[PDB]
RNA sequence: CCGAUAACGAACGAGACUCUGGCAUGCUAACUAGUUACGCGACCCCCGAGCGGUCGGCGUCCCCCAACUUCUUAGAGGGACAAGUGGCGUUCAGCCACCCGAGAUUGAGCAAUAACAGGUCUGUGAUGCCCUUAGAUGUCCGGGGCUGCACGCGCGCUACACUGACUGGCUCAGCGUGUGCCUACCCUACGCCGGCAGGCGCGGGUAACCCGUUGAACCCCAUUCGUGAUGGGGAUCGGGGAUUGCAAUUAUUCCCCAUGAACGAGGAAUUCCCAGUAAGUGCGGGUCAUAAGCUUGCGUUGAUUAAGUCCCUGCCCUUUGUACACACCGCC
């Protein structure tokens, strides 16, 4: 075997990312593996505001740079074994990964 | 019918004068349980006439500074004044709105750029939508002044204000500087 | 006020109106649907901005003869 | 001095214990996010890192 | 009951070495004694079990004298000992609290003995100028011109 | 200075572009500097597609 | 026709409870209540002498609507505005001595005891005093 | 116009005149007692809540900020 | 007798501020989060909140059973959000279970007196700049 | 776990390491014509790719 | 942009573009988000209600042991275009009002040719030239200084009070951060001690999992004060106690008890501003071992006036005059 995997994929593109979220549970469905839908967690933006000259003289001009960080979360909860069904993980640059099993 | 503040039903006043009839909100369209909508009144000319004139005054009676955003505290000085005119009175509060309105607006002033002998030069008479936003702020900052160092509250300073105002004695502040405005107008004709 | 139409758009729907007249109506829906499949216009509010202006070209071509 | 004195005076905190890790200046630190990076040399390597101009 | 002025009301009593007020109230009236602040009167009040709500020139005699005995002597009546003025003295350790001109005396006196070593503190303070360390670049010129 | 730029924006024009512009600045012929531009084709220079449009070095 | 203290006035309730502490001669009361300010950003002491019925009348009715608060999470609720005089304004916690008393002789009292988590709340017995003084005062604001 | 210098307790020739005119207009509140028999005003809020209990003056209000009494209907 | 199955949730929004409304056939019954309308905050402003039962009457109310939560915002926007979400889950509940004819002439009450009621207020609020205090003021400027 | 990093500072790091190894790809391979880097990062190892022009050097 | 047109074909900028806000009971999903439904509780009822009411009390991903996405989150899509009507307009370009509509002008980012002897060599292993280079202008260490005060100016905070202050109760937010390569320095629930600043142990959280339903402030509801430099104001100053650091004196910060100074709406002038705006009001980030009166963002309450003009200060296009071209701060 009984096994049960949280999945976690974190980002900093949609593009790429709802891509391997499309492929990897597409490939589920023909495994027929039971798998939760994806778990859009919010996105936690990184905001720095920074003067833009470099030295301090001018009108008071910042510049602010956002970094957005998606994750979503997909489970897949087949009744028998997981692991040696899917030992493929078909990533591409830019996706950060994490398995986890259901016990941690 | 409406029952504002609970109570002072509006299909008894009236607007004895044509030319602010259709300007004041005092009619059963714009007759409101509470002086109290954020109906975005500052969207277009032309859309603070059909805002309440109760709304309106309450709207006008935060200033100074420290009252700028309060506006719970401005309706329940204002439900206390009405009740209060009521009681002194004895006739609707907001037919004494309406009297001291029509009485306090200036009819005429002066306005110029160039020379001018004592204020302004030329006389030019007064819109009506300028005669009701100028007898509001005038009511207010008469209360506002009389009120500002002495024990009477804005409640009851509020009130000899308007009632002063509906009969006309020239102790009003809004009809003071009304008569003041009109022979400055008379001069500069 | 502020709602002139530029070069982009105003030369587009005049390219595709005379070319596609029989494809084309009245209507800003329907046009701003037949616009998709003739014209790659990569953006949304580009395309139902030309499609407001076809209907109204189509409005006075139906009448009278229009420089396209 | 010798090796008792020449780096002997605490440096465990403050500006004087943090430097840039580009320009090696004690100066305009970004220690957010574990930067640690200078205020002028964050605007230069900003596109690289990630950080972009949205609004 | 709002009744009229009691016929032994002293419209200015006469406390130590000062006058307070007998038409405010007795917890704000004290406080015109040099040293008896607004929260010092409202807890001697409190344990000499007098009423707040009448105002303090319809004290009796006897109620008066009793605050300042009470004031006088804050250590033998449950008054706490971060409570006082002159907590862990200079010059002998106890823990006291004055509350007439020998405030300004005792004042006096740690003035001459800052000065006496002459501390930083001390020559500021015969010079006239901040002690606390604020910047003196723009601010305290009202007294100077 | 001249000629150099003229081989590298003939070059990369060559190759395949809508458009290059290439700015050399700094102290050239006298002590007093200056700033010698030499553009060619398309170049836009606002908004978000000059993000993708366009290789800046 | 049952009467819930979430049915009725909140302040009216505060006072009804504080008189019925103040009745029954069970709340552990401290020695320093004439003395000690409620919140260190408050400058005075209260008028009413018997504030510390009003605390705990006000944490009973706290703690009917949620639990699980100890020291630092009831000093929150009761937490206000220090002008800290030339400075700008802040947000200051109130005394954590004294919370922390009126919730130590609530248990005294048995109507709060702690969770197996952090943080206590109210015992069956305590539910039902508090809303017994509900019923009363409802009947009361009615009639 | 420099200090009020207002009563802050009641004297025989003030409390008479609190006791017979001062319930017979419309408007009675704590700050027009107050400017008128030149009394304090925290004496006037407690001496019209007195008439409260002696039943001659109704209360309408009862605001913290405004609270405002009536004389007796007449007639 | 015992039809179940008879529930609709409607929410309004103002200023930030979200209330959900369960409206369900029942007896007349009005509370928002657990307390009746009545014994609400703000006192000064509770017409407001009793304008929506007072333009319909108590008749439209009677088989009417509503609980409202609110998760968010400020004191008044709290009021707002609760008085749009009664009319709009009453609305909604003649639009769906009983003919539209009834909702009709419930409708044009509420859109009438104030449109508030029925469509929320799009403005939230506004960005502050790097220029001033403020999102459009500016910091004070000196030349000398 | 408390080994591992938080995502919001783990990728500020990973933009770092791309900086960095874009400047050190650029200094030690001027002459040779570098253009850029790319980075192909699995869990089990990463690979770094050294776009250039001229190969050869 | 339409139209004329010795021009035609173009290019950049503007627009277009990206992000952000507002409608989607339409779609995909959600035990790190919840809502209904059901079953246990716990309490108030009981005259009896009984599907009565309430609970952030517990359960139904403690996988066969509920459904659902409205609320919440975030992706794919739609939706708004001068689209419809009337008037105006060469009836063209477009303009005005209105119905229906969530919206009929949401705010920002980016932002052209050319230029300034504008600012930065104190951001850099960016750097030319000059200077110093061992009694160093390298570097380290100790102390002081950058704080210093007859005075002037600038940005701000606090107030001058009763639309208030004090005391108690009530009761609602959203950005965002939180344990570290070097690098030591995290965000903190709960229990106990103390009056407070604080201290001691259990923990949790590398985070929609914990802080945290961020029980914010303002405001609201009651008390006291009562037109006085008063219970407004807290400047200056004494004593005492903790925390951070190796070091707190020239007081780092915080707390408590003491004093209660000017200040009663401020001359000439002058700043900013049009709708969720000003203003009131607090909360995060940056700085930080210690810390905000600074700044950068967020949230609550929420208006008055105006939908115009070139009068003042300026800007653009055309014509015009010029003895100006370092360009009227010119020339003479
Ligand atoms: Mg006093
Ligand atoms: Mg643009």
């Amino acid at each position: 075997a009984i096994h049960r995997i949280r999945i976690t994929l974190t980002s900093r593109n949609v593009k790429s990312l709802e891509k391997v979220c499309a492929d990897l549970i597409r490939g589920a469905k023909e495994k027929n593996l039971k798998v939760k839908g994806p778990v859009r967690m919010p996105t936690k933006t990184l905001r720095i505001t920074t003067r833009k000259t470099p030295c301090g003289e001018g009108s008071k001009t910042w510049d602010r740079f956002q970094m957005r960080i998606h994750k979503r979360l997909i489970d897949l909860h087949s009744p028998s074994e997981i692991v040696k069904q899917i030992t493929s993980i078909s990533i591409e640059p830019g996706v950060e990964v994490e398995v986890t099993i259901a016990d941690a | 019918d409406i029952k504002l503040f609970g109570k002072w039903s509006t299909d008894d006043v009236q607007i004895n004068d044509i030319s602010l009839q259709d300007y004041i909100a005092v009619k059963e369209k714009y007759a409101k349980y509470l002086p109290h909508s954020a109906g975005r009144y500052a969207a277009k000319r032309f859309r603070k006439a059909q805002c309440p004139i109760v709304e309106r005054l309450t709207n006008s009676m935060m200033m100074h500074g420290r009252n700028n955003g309060k506006k719970l505290m401005t309706v329940r000085i204002v439900k206390h004044a009405f009740e209060i005119i009521h009681l002194l009175t004895g006739e609707n509060p907001l037919q004494v709105l309406v009297n001291a309105i029509i009485n306090s607006g200036p009819r005429e002033d002066s306005t110029r750029i160039g020379r001018a002998g004592t204020v302004r030069r030329q006389a030019v008479d007064v819109s009506p939508l300028r005669r009701v936003n100028q007898a509001i702020w005038l009511l207010c900052t008469g209360a506002r002044e009389a009120a500002f160092r002495n024990i009477k509250t804005i409640a009851e300073c509020l009130a000899d204000e308007l009632i002063n105002a509906a009969k006309g004695s020239s102790n009003s502040y809004a009809i003071k500087k009304k008569d003041e405005l009109e022979r400055v107008a008379k001069s500069n004709r | 006020m502020g709602r002139v139409r530029t070069k982009t758009v105003k030369k587009a729907a005049r390219v595709i109106i005379e070319k596609y007249y029989t494809r084309l109506g009245n209507d800003f829906h329907t046009n701003k649907r037949v616009c998709e499949e003739i014209a790659i216009i990569p953006s949304k509010k580009l395309r139902n901005k030309i499609a407001g202006y076809v209907t109204h070209l189509m409005k006075r071509i139906q009448r009278g003869p229009v420089r396209g | 001095g010798h090796q008792q004195l020449y780096w002997s005076h605490p440096r465990k905190f403050g500006q004087g214990s943090r430097s840039c890790r580009v320009c090696s200046n004690r100066h305009g630190l970004i220690r957010k996010y574990g930067l640690n990076m200078c205020r002028q040399c964050f605007r230069q390597y900003a596109k690289d890192i990630g950080f972009i101009k949205l609004d | 009951m709002s009744l009229v002025i009691p016929e032994k009301f002293q419209h200015i009593l006469r406390v130590l070495n000062t006058n307070i007020d007998g038409r405010r109230k007795i917890a704000f009236a004290i406080t015109a004694i040099k040293g008896v602040g607004r929260r010092y009167a409202h807890v001697v009040l409190r344990k000499a079990d007098i009423d707040l709500t009448k105002r303090a020139g319809e004290l009796t005699e006897d109620e008066v004298e009793r605050v300042i005995t009470i004031m006088q002597n804050p250590r033998q009546y449950k008054i706490p000992d971060w409570f006082l003025n002159r907590q862990k003295d200079v010059k002998d350790g106890k823990y006291s609290q004055v509350l007439a001109n020998g405030l300004d005396n005792k004042l006096r006196e740690d003035l001459e003995r800052l000065k006496k070593i002459r501390a930083h503190r001390g020559l500021r303070h015969f010079w006239g100028l901040r002690v606390r360390g604020q910047h003196t670049k723009t601010t305290g010129r009202r007294g100077r011109t | 200075v001249r000629r150099a730029c003229y081989g590298v924006l003939r070059f990369i024009m060559e190759s395949g572009a809508k458009g290059c512009e290439v700015v050399v600045s700094g102290k050239l012929r006298g002590q007093r500097a200056k700033s010698m531009k030499f553009v060619d084709g398309l170049m836009i220079h606002s908004g978000d597609p000059v993000n993708y449009y366009v290789d800046t070095a | 026709p049952g009467v819930t203290v979430k049915d009725v006035n909140q302040q009216e309730f505060v006072r009804a409870l504080a008189a019925f502490l103040k009745k029954s001669g069970k709340l552990k009361v401290p020695e320093w209540v004439d003395t000690v300010k409620l919140a260190k950003h408050k400058e005075l002491a209260p008028y009413d002498e018997n504030w510390f019925y009003t605390r705990a009348a006000s944490t009973a009715r706290h703690l009917y609507l949620r639990g699980g608060a100890g020291v630092g999470s009831m000093t929150k609720i009761y937490g206000g505005r220090q002008r800290n005089g030339v400075m700008p304004s802040h947000f200051s916690r109130g005394s954590k001595s004294v919370a922390r008393r009126v919730l130590q002789a609530l248990e005294g009292l048995k109507m709060v005891e702690k969770d197996q988590d952090g943080g206590r709340k109210l015992t069956p017995q305590g539910q039902r005093d508090l809303d017994r003084i509900a019923g009363q005062v409802a009947a009361a604001n009615k009639k | 116009r420099d200090k009020l210098n207002n009563l802050v307790l009641f004297d025989k020739a003030t409390y008479d005149k609190l006791c017979k005119e001062v319930p017979n207009y419309k408007l009675i509140t704590p700050a027009v007692v107050s400017e008128r028999l030149k009394i304090r005003g925290s004496l006037a809020r407690a001496a019209l809540q007195e008439l409260l209990s002696k039943g001659l003056i109704k209360l309408v209000s009862k605001h913290r900020a405004q609270v405002i009494y009536t004389r007796n209907t007449k007639g | 007798s015992k039809g179940p199955l008879q529930s609709v949730q409607v929410f309004g929004r103002k200023k930030t501020a979200t209330a959900v409304a369960h409206c369900k056939r029942g007896n007349g019954l009005i509370k928002v989060n657990g307390r009746p309308l009545e014994m609400i905050e703000p006192r000064t402003l509770q017409y407001k909140l009793l304008e929506p039962v007072l333009l319909l009457g108590k008749e439209r109310f009677a088989g009417v059973d509503i609980r409202v939560r609110v998760k968010g915002g400020g004191h008044v926007a709290q009021i707002y959000a609760i008085r749009q979400s009664i009319s709009k889950a009453l609305v909604a509940y003649y639009q769906k279970y009983v003919d539209e004819a009834s909702k009709k002439e419930i409708k044009d009450i509420l859109i009438q007196y104030d449109r508030t009621l029925l469509v929320a207020d799009p403005r939230r609020c506004e960005s502050k700049k790097f220029g001033g205090p403020g999102a459009r003021a500016r910091y004070q400027k000196s030349y000398r | 776990m408390a080994v591992q990093i938080s995502k919001k500072r783990k990728f500020v790091a990973d933009g770092i390491f791309k900086a960095e190894l874009n400047e050190f790809l650029t200094r030690e391979l001027a002459e040779d014509g570098y253009s850029g880097v790319e980075v192909r990062v699995t869990p089990t190892r990463t690979e770094i790719i050294i776009l250039a022009t001229r190969t050869q050097n």
